[PDB]
């Protein structure tokens, strides 16, 4: 009887515990992240904090590179995070070795929402405490924000925003774009992508950043990158002489 | 580890009775009815179809009746998913014979076989059994007609008349009420369809809630004819009945 | 090879089969009996590959006797020759094929006919008049081609293949030390215990 | 083609006395027309008072010897340190020979 | 529920522990060990009637030189048996002579264990313990006559004498003054035949009642019904001169 | 409801994972081990609780190397510590056998993670009771990890587990203030004396030996060796010295 | 490591009831509502794409896919699962029918492959039913136009037009009221388009709203000329436009 | 993959399992056998919870095992056929390796191997059958009348019962049953089977099958007539007194 | 608490502990005692050997693994069994392909590791015996100590079982003493005899009840009962 909380099996409520509190899972860490589209680039920033001084923070990141064009961003515990960045990275491998091209960000993204899926139906897997948000510029659909959750379920988004203040920064976004009309950062450049997103990031959170508080991922036409505490500093910089 | 969450579905109980046996035959009491009378020329295999819509496509519908081989068929009373997967291992079971011995599979050769499949879900594996109870309708020439029966536990038995699913106490006692050994197949029909008629939980027996089926050897040929009554076949024979 | 004769009479089967087991250059019997029932009115015969042979042969037999335990009937001559028939075609894609050639002769009690079946090794089956296994149709069919009739009784059936003996006794190489003969009928198998000199 | 198997040469005899019995052997190892080794020892003392020589194919030869050494040690191990009698090592090294009777110990052995 | 190979908190295997009180439950077995040879002796206890007593089979050969009497539940020692036959078999295959007792008791021993739902350890496919104990006797030149007490624990122990079953406390304990040293194969055949008599809820007789013996000379033999209600006779006569 | 903490993959409602958080409480159980990163290698020390004087001096030795350029030394169940260090044996030949190259600590500390983490994800396996702190040298720069139970692990400056794992924690913080320029392999050596030293404090009841090794590019070539003899006792003074 | 739940999941109850099955019917229940209405030359299945945030573009999301170029699904309940099951089914199409015939699957065995997946998950060890309950609509050229229905137990079920999920019920009804044997293919997609409204609250135009249809075979939808007997898709999903334009019509 | 303990030992010494086995027999209908002097006769009770049966086709609850020797048994139908069915195939698999068809007590020990395996191996139940095996051994007159059980143990009986209500018909047996003289004629020993049977089936001419087993192959089932005759001719005994 | 953290070793509690394995250690504990000690030129075994009735022999506690390597058990016999035949294969491995005799520090590492095995899996069980394991390689005399933890420790001298803690004081104690008894076998097996009797109280070691084993310098591993040892009592 009680048990129907331990393992993915339904609950007379036809619901599935085990993956809701897997998602409670994703918020332990404490950290938010968003993404918008430019015109041709994707961007994700996502915050980074290294309370412990032992700690080297230059190994602290939930960015990932998984292939030459697509980035992930990860909202959740660390080892789970490293263990979807592994699957997606060999998958996005072995894709482009048996269909001779690279794989698409919303098909990494679908293979890995079925893996999630599967976690969720069969028992003896447990689901990922993590959300996956995967970025880049495809070839066929431009600037692409895919990201999946631990029920299984992802979608494409003209940006997005996951973490414990998740809602204030969507509703943010959400307002600009009604303004805006448009489903993108109408820049040409994604320097100044980056700058939108880290304003919205100030705007909704309400707090101000230095060059060690954040983390940025980059998606352009054939590459994906993140930027160095340097890269990142020039870009608070622009946005502090507007303000 | 696992264990944990084991139901243990392959146990006896301090009484010697399996439980998920038990548990499936109360499934299937809440089945439609369904049932098979035999008579000296043929046999009858009638059903009734639990729950019905007007938006129900009754024409290309068959959730009760399945032709097993040329010769045999079943009339099925409980989870229809699990009786597809057994139909269809009986089907293949069939063919396999017909391809050894160039014959045609003798009846109670084919349901001991279904049979045993549904004894071994009782004793190993530690899986649910079929919540499915058969009523096999078939013929060949070492017996004849005949009909079998075979529920859960992987039990299966020979009848004259007989009943599954739903009110199967009160269908049981109209048929051997009225039946007679001499019967004719026709005699039969009207039988099967009268018991069911008595026995409904519903307010009438009107034709787009029932699945008929005979096997007879029409004389004029000298083999075994399967028919499964259309619709249209099913609201006729159910006028004539005087039950219009 | 050893000679596997039959014929299909009027109301029986007749299965002749050589008596001599040969290893080389020694005729190690002379009295071997090619020969299983695997039922009370089916008869089977078989030549082959040395120790197939035998082999086959009994595990064809526990089959059908575990079948007629089973179901407390007997397999019509039909459906145990389809049986072996798909026994010898599933053996010749093995690894190790059967190399064995049988006869079957049975009588079906529910058509009250006598029947004779002739399967090689590779699985290929017919149902005969009469026929045989190796050289032997070679030499005797031109016989049975002149004075087989469907009609022929027991009796005129054993004078038509003690005819056939006599021609591969007289143009067949090797001495196969006469056949031992048997009858399958509505009364089930029994042997002629008088055929080396009827 | 690969050849699995060579040939090292070599002679050996053994003798049973009355209450004494001899296993010798030269000590030359050859390969074709070249020697290998003046000195290579082809008998050996395997414990329990058991002397044995596998000659012909000194690969084979060395496997085979070494296997029944280790026989002999699992032996006590398995017997409460009982002595293996010299027809005990027979039959032992029948089945140790017979084990590979489809890619045979090309030796001829004498304990 | 709760793994068939836990340990309970006093590091003991529960499930070894409950087969021993299956064990308690089972017919009497009786061996006595002497420079002679070895008795082994078991209580039939037909449960009606109507059984034919003599289709009891509690004393089995293992091989010339061993034999075997099991108490608890028999069915279980039957593989142990073919285990032990094949072991004895083979051996003699393998090595051209007779294997030692205990390294046949010991091969029987190394099933006990063998059991779980998946421990790591090799293959231990056995859903329980053997419900069973054995009192195995035979000869051997290195240690002649021998009594091996095998349990389901995979433990055994040599004994002088040996008492296993429902009667063996009390058995034992009367094993315990009995034995000695000097014991002749005549003396433990009564010997047996009594203490069976004095654990025996039913009057024992040679029916209910069966001996046996292990000698160098003559093997292992099952002595028959008549040979031994002699013995019987012979006891019955001996207790009531004194 | 409860009883979310007995299987190991069960996520409680929380969203933690209470097993592999007892797991942790079996590591903060036991010894005190630390590392710690210097400008060309990386020291390890750990705390050798003397149980009596039966235990031969300098023979129990806890630290590992993998590979022949890595160290690993945690502070735990010491059994699941080893059968870790098997497995990154395993993991290093893997990795050298077809890349040639003698694998990276950033590679190596991943595949710890991911085998590690694989033990957090079913309830048939339990975590691993141990936190393990290991690194050396690679072709670029040293590099010193921790390892969690639950298969989280980063790069550090100086790290510490174990009974003593706050004192270590707060020199080691002490030692990144005061030495910005970074310490040196020589220097570290002693620093790790001394830390191990004070943090015994938490434990000061057991008389304890110490070990350390290292991995430094110019003292060490870039492989790992253990500090012996005359190396060691000049760091057990240090530390003696600065413990009055 | 390895699964080591080798046993059901799904058991019996003293009363005879499949809890995980009546578990996974109420998990249905709380599904957005789809339809699904049989025309004499056509066949429509409609559904509202609920989108889960303004941000999110609820176009890379499809509630309504082709499993067969004649043959389309719609659900309600577990979109992952219904991912999943619509992978299962195009390749069982393939692996179990196309392969081997040289031809795509008539709808009702295809239903029947779909319902023997579910049926497994019902049964099989360590896994849990599937939170969905299906409506199929294809077209074959012996059965022609056809529309089933697939519930977690594996049952399916043929319908003349039917609504599974939140307002089922309420849906049900209204279409008992506008079905005939006659409908042709454009009033069904009218009462379509009137049912789904009663179940959605919020917008209702040609971007809430996901519609697809088996009609008329597509030549244009082809990809190629040159082979006559090959004429196209009957299968298509109607454009964000085309809703729009018989919405005026409503 | 399933290989659960479900035959365990409790704290008592005991393995529920098989104990709940036994209980399934004790359920079952009941069955007898008893040996005569040159024969062995089985009897068997038929249900009546439901009549209107086809007993031309419905299985029958005495089964050959090969042509000399027959099975009976109290307990689960379904579990009764995957042991006759073992059963049939060790007899020719015996016949085909050893050229001598199986003895009795082969054939016994061999499905009682096969129920004992059932109750220490994982994931799977014990047989709730338990069985009655009878015949002669080839070439030879003495009758052989064997018993197994759940646990695998088995053993031979001058005459016994298994069963419900075989509690009854033991004691009618055991006080009726003189292993000095055993009913010399095949006649006399069927009427002592239907005698104990009566004790139980109250009135059941159409619930009581015999099957007669004597030397070299020679087993032959009566019919309700002959039966009938034998309940006829008994319950006269009664009344005459 | 315990109650619901010890069904099964792939279980910790709230404390962080592993019941079954401890539950194991328990059965050592209940074991007869034996004890090891070295010097630098031999290791000795010495171990009180416990019988059933006075009808029953006297388990054996020494296993001899190669020639130059043995132990001593305490606990469940059969686990002894397999270990010490795992540690047997080990060694002759290490001969047959290395021509090489086994270390007994890295016999002791084989041995944690595959004890340690059965503490994380599910289905399986811990060890149920302690072992002592002493041995003669290229590195001197050895001693270890096995827990079923997988825990293995070199040591001078030590001792399991029942009361062990007896000898295991006075040992700790003698140590400076018989560390130093090298070239004197005999020597260093009376000192062992006299730390094992320090844990005796139920009765007196006799002639065969007692078992010592011993290996050395120039000592191949061999093992000493009954008349053999009555030079010691």
């Amino acid at each position: 009887a009680g048990y129907d909380r331990h393992i993915t099996i339904f609950s007379p409520e036809g619901r599935l515990y085990q993956v809701e509190y897997a998602f409670k899972a994703t918020n332990q860490t404490n950290i938010n992240s968003l993404a918008v589209r430019g015109k041709d680039c994707t961007v994700v920033i996502s915050q980074k904090k290294v309370p412990d001084k032992l700690l080297d923070p230059t190994t602290v990141s939930y960015i990932f590179c998984i292939s030459r064009t697509i980035g992930m961003v990860v909202n959740g515990p660390i080892p789970d995070a490293r263990n979807a960045a592994l699957r997606a990275k060999a998958e996005a491998a072995e894709f482009r070795y048996k269909y001779g091209y690279d794989m698409p960000c919303d098909v990494l993204a679908k293979r890995m929402a079925n893996l999630s899926q599967i976690y969720t139906q069969r028992a003896y897997m447990r689901p990922l405490g993590v959300i996956l948000t995967f970025v880049s510029v495809d070839e066929e659909l431009g600037p692409s924000i895919y990201k999946t959750d631990p029920a299984g379920y992802y979608v494409g988004y003209k940006a997005t925003a996951t973490g414990p203040k998740q809602q204030e920064i969507t509703t943010n976004l959400e307002n600009h774009f009604k303004k805006s009309k448009i489903d993108h950062i109408n820049e040409e450049s994604w320097e100044k992508v980056v700058e939108f997103a880290i304003t919205h990031m100030i705007d909704a959170l309400g707090t101000e950043f230095s060059k060690n508080d954040l983390e940025v991922g980059v998606a352009t036409k054939d590459k994906f990158f993140t930027l160095s505490a340097e890269n990142i500093e020039e870009r608070l910089v622009a946005i502090a002489e507007q303000d | 580890g696992s264990r944990r969450y084991d139901s243990r579905t392959t146990i006896f109980s301090p009484e010697g009775r399996l439980y998920q046996v038990e548990y499936a035959l109360e499934s299937i009491s809440h089945a439609g009815t369904a049932i098979g009378i035999m008579a000296s020329d043929g046999i009858v295999l009638a059903a009734e179809r639990k729950v019905t819509s007007t938006l129900l496509e009754q024409d290309t519908s068959t959730e009760k009746l399945y032709k097993l081989n040329d010769k045999i068929a079943v009339a099925v009373a409980g989870l229809t998913a699990d009786a597809e997967i057994l139909i269809n291992t009986a089907r293949i079971h069939a063919q396999n014979y017909l391809k050894t011995y160039n014959e045609d599979i003798p009846v109670e050769i084919l349901v001991r076989r279904l049979s045993d499949i549904k004894q071994g879900y009782t004793q190993h594996g530690g899986l649910r059994p079929f919540g499915v109870s058969f009523i096999y309708a078939g013929y060949d020439d070492r017996y004849g007609y005949q009909l079998y029966t075979s529920n859960p536990s992987g039990n299966y038995t020979g009848w004259k008349a007989i009943s599954v699913g739903a009110n199967t106490s009160a269908a049981q006692t109209l048929l051997q009420m009225d039946y007679k050994d001499d019967m004719k197949v026709d005699d039969a029909i009207e039988l099967a369809l009268k018991t069911l008629s008595k026995t409904t939980d519903s307010s009438a027996l009107t034709y787009d809630r029932l699945e008929f089926a005979t096997i007879r050897k029409g004389a004029n040929d000298g083999e075994v004819y399967q028919k499964i009554f259309k619709p249209q076949e099913i609201k006729d024979i159910l006028v004539k009945t005087g039950i219009t | 090879m050893d000679i596997i004769l039959g014929i299909r009479v009027q109301d029986s089967v007749i299965l002749a089969s050589s008596k001599a087991v040969t290893r080389g250059i020694s005729v190690l019997k002379d009295s071997d009996d090619k020969t299983r029932q695997l039922s009370p009115h089916t008869l089977m015969s078989f030549a082959g590959e040395a120790g197939d042979t035998v082999q086959f042969a009994e595990y064809i037999q526990a089959n059908i006797q575990l079948y007629s335990i089973r179901e407390d009937y007997e397999l019509s001559p039909q459906a145990v020759s389809s049986f072996v028939r798909q026994e010898l075609a599933k053996s010749i894609r093995s690894r190790r094929p059967y190399q064995v050639n049988v006869l079957i002769g049975g009588y079906d009690k529910k058509k009250n006919k006598p029947e004779l079946y002739q399967i090689d090794y590779l699985g290929t089956k017919v149902e005969l008049p009469y026929g045989a296994h190796g050289y032997s149709g070679f030499y005797t069919f031109s016989l049975l081609d002149h004075h087989y009739r469907p009609d022929m009784t027991t009796e005129e059936g054993l004078d038509l293949l003690k005819l056939c003996v006599q021609e591969l006794e007289k143009r067949m190489p090797m001495d196969f030390k006469g056949v031992i003969v048997k009858i399958v009928d509505k009364d089930g198998i029994r042997q002629v215990d008088d055929f080396q000199a009827q | 083609q690969f050849n699995p198997y060579g040939d090292n040469g070599g002679t050996i005899l053994g003798i049973a006395g009355e209450d004494f019995a001899v296993l010798a052997g030269d000590t030359r190892n050859i390969t074709d027309y070249s020697i290998n080794s003046r000195y290579e020892p082809k008998v050996f003392d395997c414990g329990d008072n058991i002397v044995m020589s596998a000659n012909g194919f000194a690969a084979d030869g060395d496997a085979l010897v070494k296997r029944f050494k280790n026989s002999v040690k699992w032996y006590h191990f398995d017997h409460n340190d009982k002595k293996l009698s010299i027809n005990s090592a027979a039959r032992n090294i029948q089945h140790l020979l017979y084990g590979k009777r489809f890619f045979p110990y090309y030796v001829h052995t004498i304990i | 529920d709760r793994g068939v190979s836990t340990f309970s908190p006093e590091g003991r295997l529960f499930q070894v522990e409950y087969s021993l009180e299956a064990i308690k439950l089972g017919s009497t077995a009786i061996g006595i060990a002497t420079k002679e040879g070895v008795v082994l002796g078991v209580e039939k206890r037909a449960t009606s009637p109507l059984l034919e007593s003599d289709s009891i089979e509690k004393i089995v050969e293992i091989d010339r030189h061993i034999g075997c009497a099991m108490s608890g539940l028999t069915a279980d020692a039957r593989s142990m048996i073919e285990h032990a036959r094949t072991a004895a078999v083979t051996h003699n295959l393998y090595y051209d002579e007779d294997i030692n007792v205990e390294s046949l008791t010991q091969s029987v021993c190394d099933l006990a264990l063998r059991f779980g739902e998946g421990a790591s350890g090799e293959e231990r496919l056995m859903s329980r313990p053997f419900g069973v104990a054995l009192l195995i006797a035979g000869h051997d030149a290195d240690d002649g006559y021998q009594l091996f007490h095998a349990e389901p624990s995979g433990t055994f122990y040599r004994y002088n004498a040996k008492a296993i079953g429902s009667g063996s406390e009390g058995a034992q304990a009367e094993l315990l003054n009995e034995w000695h040293s000097s014991l002749t194969l005549k003396e433990a055949e009564l010997l047996v035949l009594k203490i069976l008599k004095q654990v025996m809820e039913e009057k024992l007789d040679e029916n209910n009642a069966q001996l046996s013996c292990i000698t160098k000379q003559d093997g292992f033999k099952i002595y028959d019904n008549e040979k031994t209600a002699e013995l019987i006779k012979e006891l019955k006569e001996k207790e009531a001169a004194e | 409801g409860t009883g979310y903490d007995l299987s190991n993959s069960v996520f409680s409602p929380d969203g933690r994972n209470f097993q592999v958080e007892y797991a942790v409480k079996a590591v903060e159980n036991g010894t005190t081990s630390i590392g710690i990163k210097c400008n060309d290698g990386v020291v390890f020390a750990v705390e050798k609780l003397i149980t009596s004087k039966l235990l031969v001096p300098q023979k129990n030795v806890k630290i590992q190397v993998v590979d022949r350029h890595i160290g690993c030394v945690y502070s735990g169940l010491i059994p699941d510590g080893r059968h870790l260090v098997n497995r990154g044996r395993e993991e290093a030949a893997s990795f050298k056998k077809l890349y040639k190259t003698p694998i990276p600590i950033p590679a190596f500390a991943d595949r710890l993670g991911q085998y590690v983490q694989a033990h957090t994800l079913y309830n048939s396996v339990r975590p691993f009771g141990v936190s393990t702190i290991f690194g050396g040298v690679d072709k670029n720069g040293a590099h010193l990890y921790m390892l969690e139970p639950s298969g989280s692990y980063w790069g550090y400056k100086g790290a510490a587990t174990g009974k003593g794992r706050q004192s270590a924690k707060a020199e080691l913080e002490k030692l990144v203030d005061h030495h910005p320029e970074g310490l040196s392999a020589r220097e570290a050596v002693k620093q790790a004396a001394k830390i191990i030293y004070l943090a015994h404090e938490d434990n000061k009841e057991k008389d304890f030996e110490l070990e350390i090794s290292w991995c430094s590019l110019s003292e060490t070539n870039g492989l790992h060796k253990f500090v012996k003899g005359d190396l060691l006792q000049e760091a057990i003074d240090f530390a003696q010295k600065e413990i009055n | 490591m390895t699964d080591r739940y080798s046993f059901s999941l799904t058991t019996f109850s003293p009363s005879g009831k499949l809890g995980q099955i009546d578990y996974a019917l109420t998990a249905v229940k709380q599904g957005v509502t789809s339809l699904g209405i049989k025309a004499t030359n056509g066949v429509v299945i409609a559904t509202e794409k609920k989108s889960s945030s303004p941000l999110a573009m609820s176009e890379t999301l499809s509630k309504v896919s082709l499993l067969t170029p004649d043959i389309g699904a719609v659900y309600s309940g577990m979109g992952p699962d219904y991912r999943v099951l619509v992978d299962k089914s195009r390749k069982v199409a393939h692996t179990s029918y196309k392969r081997i015939y040289g031809e795509y699957p008539p709808t009702k065995l295809l239903v029947s492959e779909v319902a023997k997946i579910m049926q497994e998950a019902t049964q099989s060890g360590g896994v849990r039913p599937f939170g969905v309950s299906l409506l199929i609509a294809g077209h074959d050229e012996f059965n022609g136009f056809s529309l089933y229905q697939v519930d977690p137990s594996g049952s399916y079920f043929p319908w003349k037009a039917t609504a599974i999920g939140k307002g089922s019920v309420a849906a049900k009804t209204f279409l008992e009221k506008r079905w005939n044997d006659e409908l042709e293919l454009e009033d069904a997609i009218h009462i379509a388009l009137l049912t789904l409204k009663e179940s959605v609250e919020g917008e209702f135009n040609g971007d809430t709203i996901e519609l697809a249809i088996i009609g008329d075979e597509n030549p244009d939808l082809l990809g190629y000329t040159g082979i006559p007997t090959d004429k196209g898709p009957r299968f298509r999903k109607l454009t964000s436009q085309e809703i729009n334009d018989r919405l005026e019509a409503l | 993959g399933y290989d659960r303990a479900l035959s365990i030992f409790s704290p008592d010494g005991h393995i529920f399992q098989v104990e709940y086995a036994l209980e399934a027999v004790k359920r079952g209908t009941c069955a007898v056998g008893v040996k005569g002097k040159n024969c062995v006769v089985l009897g068997c009770e038929r249900r009546s919870t439901l009549k209107l049966q086809d007993t031309r086709i419905t299985p029958s609850k005495v089964s050959k095992i090969d042509s000399h020797v027959v099975l009976s048994f109290s307990g689960l139908n379904a579990d009764s056929r995957i042991l006759i069915e073992k059963a049939r195939v060790e007899a020719q698999s015996h016949r085909l390796t050893l050229e001598d068809p199986v003895t009795v007590e082969y054939l016994t020990r061999y499905v009682a191997g096969v129920q004992q395996r059932y109750t220490q191996s994982g994931g799977v139940r014990p047989f709730g059958v338990s069985t009655l095996i009878a015949g002669f051994d080839p070439r030879d007159d003495e009758p052989k009348l064997y018993q197994t059980e759940p646990s695998g143990i088995y053993s031979s009986w001058s005459a016994q019962t298994i069963g419900r209500n075989s509690k009854t018909v033991r004691e009618f047996l055991e006080k009726n049953y003189d292993r000095k003289e055993p009913p010399a004629t095949v006649e006399e020993c069927v009427k002592l089977t239907v005698r104990s049977l009566l004790e139980v089936v109250q009135t059941g001419a159409k619930n009581i099958e015999i099957t007669v087993v004597k030397p070299d192959s020679d087993i032959v089932a009566l019919s309700s007539e002959e039966i009938n005759q034998y309940v006829t001719q008994i319950e006269q005994e009664k009344q005459e007194q | 608490f315990r109650n619901n953290y010890d069904g099964d070793t792939v279980t910790f509690s709230p404390t962080g502990r592993l019941f079954q394995v401890e539950y194991a250690l328990e059965a050592i504990k209940q074991g007869s005692v034996t004890v090891g000690l070295r010097s630098n030129t031999h290791a000795v075994l010495v171990a009180l050997k416990r019988n059933a009735d006075e009808l029953s022999s006297y388990q054996k506690k020494i296993i001899k693994c190669d020639e130059h390597m043995g132990l001593s058990l305490a606990g469940l016999a059969p686990d002894a069994r397999v270990l010490s035949n795992y540690l047997r294969q080990q060694c002759n491995y290490s001969s047959l392909v290395f021509n090489r005799k086994l270390a007994v520090e890295r016999a002791g590492h084989l041995l944690c590791d595959k004890a340690q095995k059965n503490t994380q899996s599910y289905g399986g069980r811990p060890y149920g015996v302690g072992l002592l394991i002493i041995g003669y390689d290229k590195s001197g005399a050895h001693l270890l100590e096995f827990q079923p933890s997988g825990n293995v420790t070199e040591l001078y001298g030590t001792a399991i079982g029942a009361r062990s803690q007896g000898a295991k004081t006075y040992l700790e104690r003698t140590l400076d003493t018989f560390i130093k008894i090298d070239g004197n076998p005999d020597e260093l097996i009376k000192a062992g005899v006299e730390a094992i009797s320090q844990s005796l109280r139920d009765e007196s070691l006799t002639v065969d009840n007692l078992s010592i084993a011993i290996v050395g310098k120039d000592t191949p591993f061999t093992i000493y009962d009954g008349e053999a040892v009555a030079k010691y009592i």
